């Protein structure tokens, strides 16, 4: 069946990098476009980035150069590199999947990963 | 006496998407419009409020060039009084618009055989745009009767969809580059003039 699983969360020092992975199982990773979403405790959802089969990466204009979305298609996975961590990036992160041939419905979602940043 | 930089507008390597269309102010130069209309590259050259032949004889001020990329059958939506996704949520022209809409096919630059995905259009907004209003804001929006309090409700729709540009797509689905020139007719000491 369709499934998105994530990994890479934890408690890390600020300014250290992170690499969050979103492995997809059960569906072919092409012809769908992948999103990264985060939400802070006490805050609503905030969209991070999009990446397509081309390699076109679109980021949120609100946060710039903190993240880098990296798709890989040999093993149907999605990577996010997070650099120079600030204290406000304590968040639950989600991997999302849209069909390119319909409305922008995000269908199934990742269960999410917890990222806690402190000193 | 110096020339206006239309070559930096029409012959640019990259155009932004229609949700984030590029606006360039053209001023303090002599604009040679006769190389635009007599060029056979432009499929659509539709001017509202001005004839294209008389464009050399008039002095304008605050000329704006708006550049973006839309698919083939949406070029009719770059006009005053039109409805559609591009007119409502991406790029709205006013009813009192004076200027020129220029659009040409760019399939051999903006299509890749696997599919080009560098160009986006906004699919939904809460209200229609005001004329000449840019919405670069990408925000998660709801679906109805369940809030977007995480995954738990109806899953949350994304506003920006990318065009599926492949060169095997028929005409009408193919990339068309659109440049919209907007003028103001002689209200200040003018800076943009013909020869
Ligand atoms: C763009 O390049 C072509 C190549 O010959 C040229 O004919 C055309 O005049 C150029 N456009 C502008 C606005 O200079």
């Amino acid at each position: 069946e369709v499934q998105l699983v994530e990994s890479g969360g934890g408690v890390v020092q600020p300014g250290r990098s992170l690499r969050l992975s979103c492995a997809a199982s059960g569906f072919t990773f092409s012809s769908y476009a992948m999103h990264w979403v985060r939400q802070a405790p006490g805050k609503g959802l905030e969209w991070i980035g999009n990446i397509y089969h081309d390699g076109s990466t679109f980021y949120n204009p609100s946060l710039k150069s903190l993240v880098t979305i990296s798709r890989d298609d040999s093993t149907n996975t999605l990577y996010l590199q997070m650099n120079s961590l600030r204290a406000e990036d304590t968040a639950i992160y989600y991997c999302a999947r849209v069909w390119l041939y319909g409305s922008g419905y995000m269908d199934v979602w990742g269960k999410g990963t917890l990222v806690t940043v402190s000193s | 006496t110096n020339l206006c930089p239309f070559g930096e507008v029409f012959n640019a390597t990259r155009f932004a998407s229609v949700y984030a269309w590029n606006r360039k102010r053209i001023s303090n130069c002599v604009a040679d419009y006769s190389v635009l209309y007599n060029s056979a590259s432009f499929s659509t050259f539709k001017c509202y409020g001005v004839s294209p032949t008389k464009l050399n004889d008039l002095c304008f001020t605050n000329v704006y060039a708006d550049s973006f990329v839309i698919r083939g059958d949406e070029v009719r939506q770059i006009a005053p009084g039109q409805t559609g996704k591009i007119a409502d949520y991406n790029y709205k022209l006013p009813d009192d618009f004076t200027g020129c809409v220029i659009a040409w096919n760019s399939n051999n630059l903006d299509s890749k055989v696997g599919g080009n995905y560098n160009y986006l259009y906004r699919l939904f907004r809460k209200s229609n745009l005001k004329p000449f209003e840019r919405d670069i804001s990408t925000e998660i929006y709801q679906a109805g009767s369940t809030p977007c309090n995480g995954v738990e409700g109806f899953n949350c729709y994304f506003p920006l969809q990318s065009y599926g540009f492949q060169p095997t797509n028929g005409v009408g689905y193919q990339p068309y580059r659109v440049v919209v020139l907007s003028f103001e007719l002689l209200h200040a000491p003018a800076t943009v003039c013909g020869p």
